[PDB]
RNA sequence: AGCUAGUUGGUGGGGUAAUGGCCCACCAAGGCGACGACGGGUAGCCGGUCUGAGAGGAUGGCCGGCCACAGGGGCACUGAGACACGGGCCCCACUCCUACGGGAGGCAGCAGUUAGGAAUCUUCCGCAAUGGGCGCAAGCCUGACGGAGCGACGCCGCUUGGAGGAAGAAGCCCUUCGGGGUGUAAACUCCUGAACCCGGGACGAAACCCCCGACGAGGGGACUGACGGUACCGGGGUAAUAGCGCCGGCCAACUCCGUGCCAGCAGCCGCGGUAAUACGGAGGGCGCGAGCGUUACCCGGAUUCACUGGGCGUAAAGGGCGUGUAGGCGGCCUGGGGCGUCCCAUGUGAAAGACCACGGCUCAACCGUGGGGGAGCGUGGGAUACGCUCAGGCUAGACG
């Protein structure tokens, strides 16, 4: 299944997730196809989650399912706003 | 040489010739020792250096030098060995660790302690 | 940690009056003054032309000494200093004044650099609101260094104040004194700076 | 700091070795190799297998030595 | 796109088959010098249609047999025995210089 | 074998540099001119000509000194105090533009063999192309 | 130094998701090779890591990719996918029970035990976060992972106080007996208040679920913490671990006593055989500092394998010469081609790292964002000065 979801890049205790397009049978830190988005969930950072919106739609219309937390932070990001 | 020359034959590649044998690149080897024999040093020095003759973990049967103004050693007492050459006694590569397993630290030796494995003067 | 105990008798060693004392390193007690030979047995025999390293390395130390830092910490900021942009002497100066307990001492929050430092670790001093307690801290221009609303009170940093009543800020610096204050303007520069010091020996030292 | 048991027993020059060395059977008990002491070479002389000497030796190797005495 | 290739036609000792050698020449990494290294590529020809001294073009394919990758694509320069004949006196050569 | 020209020509230029003569005359080429050309503009010889001695194409190479220095070893300046054949035969060296050498630091000039002909260092850096580094001279 | 007989190619077939000597029948006799095969050794490889001015060199720990193996070997089956790490069959090797016929195994998963060994961790808690799999879903499963524990194992941060304080206590150590050192160091005064106790106290966790809305978008709601009562803040609050190396030269730093070529130090030059600035100790110093040194290894320095950048009359080194094959290399002029080569454009060069900028953790390490570079390689175009290559000429080389 290609997959949108968050993968671990930061350090311990102080998390930072890469939301991306990967196949579903790699390592949640493997060689993943697209970055797409960033999410900072300690919010440390005004900016704690930017994505790329256009991208990530397209490889929504392609096939990729998004990931329960990755589904969230795209409907936070507004990625599904049909309007 | 020339270009042409070099690309036909190949740069030689210097291989550096493994000064101790303390085989496997092991920084310390322990082993079991036979004898504590005295040897005689070299042409411009005059003395009896105290040197054990040691098999080893590697199966290597070497001779170590041993440190220490005062020594204990005995045959089949448990040492450790570092390496480093000694200039006037032939044979010799190693240099026999003090204040470890059986060459237990020189008695009473209190300046340049860390080299022979002697404890802090315990003082009150 | 830090150097730690007996002070003039680096200065003694380094033949250049150095002001890590303070005060009494201003009275005539430095023992720099009634006493210039180094610390030791050896102090009053003849000094020995010194080497080519020698002298590079006694430099090295003196700067050192003056900043009062960790050798480590010192190569780290020379190799930062390296790294960037412009020339590593000056830059690298700056550096070393960029540091939050050196800042403190320059704005005569303290007598002392030591005593700054100290001041820097028990949560004496603010910067820009925050308290930071690592005098290692990177001071950059446009930055406010203040004392404590716990600590305004406190006698020894009043003192200190007093002292600073009309007392030189560095040309790079500008304390508030009432308000108990000190805005950072520029990055601290070789020309603002009477260090006793040749910072080009210590980069040759280092090269290495 | 000297380990004191410098042993200072007596013997009969027995061979010439080589390099300033000497087989010197002991009146105590065997030969051992006895190099000659430093004072010695300084001051020249010449051991000849046949002299009564004095060792210096060492209780790890008792088998290896040190003249002090000439004659 | 699939691999072009220039070569030499060097044996026709075999059936459907013809034998390719591509000369290339390339710098060296360390030296700097460009040189004239080569490989052989045996090559389909469909008909037995290339001889012996002929200058081809070779296209990189889809096998046609465990060490046979190539199909030719067209006949650029028709007979050259001098380069040819550079190789098997080579190969002559090969024979004698031994034990 | 005369087996490098240009080579052969520099070694010549070099050899008259150091025995202060006003002229060598060197086997001709287009290619050998063009070089001279260049060097000529630079300032390193005072010029060139084609002549013929025994009815063959030659080309004189006009040296250029310094002035008479005072002193021990009173013998004038050189012009060219070094020439030196890079991208010999079997020793073909090329580079890329960001790679054109800054031979001694803006001071001397390297010559190169181009698509754009046979030109200096800054011609080939303002012509942003590079090519066969033939010679360097300080 | 030659190697190959399913070996190299063919026809026809099998087998495969698919090509193919993968296999099989038959025919042909090739195929590779010194432009380094086969044979032996060594070895996972790389993104990288360190070093280095760089070119290079070594190495491939962790982290990322791929390969390869799950006692050793062989084989299939099933399935989209395996020749199948916690599936199967079979043999061997091995441990375990056996009512002797036979079965059970596989930690190169986490943890740990044992062994080897210089040397390497807790039979830790959790499904909270992320991710995985199943499932409508709840939810389960999860030694992936999150974290804590141990080890200064590395890096980074901080503390072992600061301000005063003698023309200079004592103690210790030199001394030319006057003095000098340790050293403003101490002691003592002032000030602060790591430790430490109490008070609170998380970010990380908003979704999946429910309902409005069509189960769409959108909106409101609730559950949910291993770390952890931790980080961190609020109050009080004690001056509150300094160690190690060296001290002849390199190389920073000198005196005295003991010792007498001995005991010893040493990485090298070497010091020591009675006045040792090289030994043991003591002061003094100097360098680092919660570390410091030793050893092992690697690079450097070694421009000591030299491409950048070595040489070869005598130092190592011109083969005894000749002819000659591959190979390398090549005069002048004209034209094409544009392979080299250069250039532009773009594709690619994943991320992480390494560079620059900013941002976050009280700084930094660490990490996040953003950007650039980037050797090399592909594709499209261009350029012909220079190699190459074809074609023609020339007489300065060569040959007659
Ligand atoms: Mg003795």
């Amino acid at each position: 299944m290609v997959k949108i979801r968050l993968a671990r890049f930061g350090s311990k205790h102080n998390p930072h997730y890469r939301i991306v397009v990967t196949d579903a049978r790699r390592k949640r830190d493997g060689k993943y196809i697209e970055k797409i988005g960033y999410y900072d969930p300690r919010k440390t950072t005004p900016d704690w989650l930017k994505v790329d919106v256009e991208r990530a739609r397209y490889w929504l219309s392609v096939g990729a399912q998004p990931t329960d937390t990755a589904r969230r932070l795209l409907r936070q990001a507004g990625v599904f706003r049909q309007e | 040489p020339t270009i042409n020359q070099l690309v036909r034959k190949g740069r030689e590649k210097v291989r550096k010739k493994s000064k101790v044998p303390a085989l496997k690149g092991a920084p310390f080897r322990r082993g079991v020792c036979t004898v504590v024999r005295t040897v005689t040093p070299k042409k411009p020095n005059s003395a009896l250096r105290k040197v054990a003759k040691v098999r080893l973990t590697s199966g290597y049967e070497v001779t170590a030098y041993i440190p220490g103004e005062g020594h204990n050693l005995q045959e089949h007492s448990v040492v450790l060995i570092r390496g480093g050459r000694v200039k006037d006694l032939p044979g010799v590569r190693y240099h026999i660790v003090r204040g470890v397993y059986d060459a237990a630290g020189v008695k009473d030796r209190k300046k340049s302690r860390s080299k022979y494995g002697t404890k802090k003067p315990k003082e009150a | 940690g830090r150097y730690i105990g007996p002070v003039c008798r680096l200065c003694r060693r380094e033949g250049v009056k150095l002001y890590l004392k303070g005060e009494r390193c201003y009275s005539p007690k430095c023992a720099m003054e009634r006493r210039p030979y180094p610390p030791g047995q050896h102090g009053q025999k003849r000094a020995r032309r010194p080497s080519d390293y020698a002298v590079r390395l006694r430099e090295k130390q003196k700067l050192r000494r003056i900043y009062g830092i960790s050798e480590r910490q010192f190569r780290n900021l020379f190799e930062e200093a390296s790294k960037k942009k412009g020339v590593t002497g000056s830059v690298f100066l700056g550096l070393l004044e960029s540091r939050l307990d050196n800042v403190v001492y320059r704005l005569g929050f303290a007598v002392s650099r030591r005593q700054a430092r100290q001041l820097v670790r028990h949560g004496h001093i603010t910067v820009n609101g925050r308290r930071v307690d690592l005098p290692s801290y990177r001071v950059r221009p446009g930055d406010e260094i203040a004392v404590a609303e716990k600590s305004r009170n406190l006698e020894l940093i009043r003192q200190n104040l007093e002292a600073m009543k009309g007392r030189k800020v560095g040309p790079w610096l500008s304390l508030d004194v009432e308000g108990m204050k000190g805005k950072f303007l520029r990055l601290p520069d070789r020309e603002d700076l009477a260090l006793p010091v040749n910072e080009q020996l210590v980069i040759e030292f280092y090269s290495r | 700091a000297k380990e004191k048991d410098t042993i200072r027993t007596e013997g009969v020059v027995t061979e010439a070795l080589p390099n300033a060395t000497f087989r010197v059977k002991l009146d105590s008990g065997p030969e051992i190799l006895a190099y000659i002491s430093g004072k010695m070479r300084m001051h020249y002389i010449r051991i000849l297998p046949g002299d009564r000497v004095v060792v210096e030796i060492t209780p790890y190797d008792p088998t290896r030595g040190r003249i002090v005495y000439r004659k | 796109p699939k691999k072009v290739l220039t070569g030499v036609v060097v044996s026709d000792k075999m059936q459907k088959t013809v034998t390719v050698l591509v000369e290339r020449q390339f710098p060296h990494p360390l030296y700097g010098k460009v040189i004239k290294r080569s490989k052989k590529y045996l090559a389909h020809d469909p008909e037995e249609k290339y001889k012996l001294g002929d200058v081809v073009e070779i296209i990189e394919s889809r096998p046609i047999s465990k060490r046979k990758r190539f199909r030719v694509l067209r006949l650029v320069e028709s007979g050259r025995m001098d380069l040819v004949e550079k190789y098997l006196i080579r190969r002559q050569n090969y024979e004698s210089l031994s034990k | 074998m005369l087996t490098d020209p240009i080579a052969d020509m520099l070694t010549r230029i070099r050899n008259a540099t150091r025995v202060y003569k006003e002229s060598t005359d060197v086997p001709a080429s287009r290619f050998k001119e063009e070089i001279l050309r260049i060097l000529a503009r630079e300032g390193f010889i005072k010029g060139y000509e084609r002549v013929d001695v025994d009815g063959k194409p030659y080309l004189r190479v006009y040296l250029k000194y310094g002035p008479r220095r005072q002193g021990p070893d009173p013998r004038p300046e050189q012009v060219i105090h070094h020439i030196r054949r890079i991208s010999k035969p079997g020793r073909r060296v090329y580079v890329g533009v960001k790679e054109i050498p800054r031979v001694r630091r803006g001071l001397g000039i390297a010559i190169l063999s181009t698509s754009k002909g046979v030109l200096t260092d800054r011609e080939a850096r303002k012509l942003g192309v590079g090519g066969e580094l033939i010679c360097e001279v300080w």
